[PDB]
């Protein structure tokens, strides 16, 4: 792809207030910055082309 | 239709009552005229603005689902989404539909009624000082000037002022 035989498989992990990371790796590791906050709401998502307007 | 007023025993509407939806036309020694009676064009029309309102400008909020187009064949769980949905708009689908039938139903039938209503509240306002000749038409057997037949329209028409007139009309040889 784009030149490239090799590969990443993306993962994600939760971790809940008063839990802990923990990452065990020997190798391959790709690794996270950091973390990502999660909301609840009225948030979505659509597949759509049409153009936005004002 | 359920009364039998409206497309029935009146033979058809009138194209040239443009200020309301019931009214009286009328002939006289003076003349023959036209007026809409406001009420019962006002009753009809409140009932189904009642309708409107629980139809019109009343949708509801959804927001993140499921997905509805798929790219790829996936099987099991791809069957169950769109067959959730199918089911969904198959449902809201037939509810719309059974109550456009169901709400044109009653508004013909509601609208006979108050047509019949101003009908039968005409009737008995005449008493014994008119007839029913069949088709909505009540034939009158006095003298009535438009200030008479406006105070059947206005709802004041007094029987006992023309009773013993009528009576010697009706019961005639
Ligand atoms: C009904 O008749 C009464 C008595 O004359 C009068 O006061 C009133 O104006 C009439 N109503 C209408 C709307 O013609």
């Amino acid at each position: 792809i784009r030149n490239i035989p090799s590969r990443i498989s993306i993962y994600w992990t939760i971790v809940k207030p008063g839990d802990i990371l923990l990452i065990n790796s020997t190798g391959n590791l790709i690794a996270p910055r950091g973390y990502f906050k999660i909301r609840s709401g009225k948030s979505s998502i659509m597949r759509s082309d049409a153009p936005i307007g004002k | 239709g359920i009364f039998g007023a409206i497309a029935g025993f009146i033979e058809n509407g009138w194209e040239g009552m443009v200020d309301g939806w019931y009214g009286f036309r009328h002939q006289n020694s003076e003349g023959r005229g036209q007026a809409a009676d406001l009420k019962s064009t006002q009753a009809a029309i409140d009932q189904i603005n009642g309708k409107l309102n629980r139809l019109i400008g009343k949708t509801n909020e959804k927001f993140h689902q499921i997905e509805k187009e798929f790219s790829e064949v996936e099987g099991r769980i791809q069957d169950l989404e769109k067959y959730v949905e199918d089911t969904k708009i198959d449902l809201w689908s037939y509810n719309a539909e059974l109550l456009v039938a169901l709400e044109n139903q009653h508004t013909i039938d509601l609208t006979d009624s108050e047509m019949n209503k101003l009908f039968e509240k005409t009737k008995k306002q005449l008493r014994e000082n008119a007839e029913d000749m069949g088709n909505g038409c009540f034939k009158i057997y006095h003298k009535c000037d438009n200030a008479c037949i406006g105070s059947i329209r206005n709802g004041t028409y007094d029987h006992d002022v023309y009773r013993d007139e009528a009576l010697n009309n009706r019961f005639q040889i």
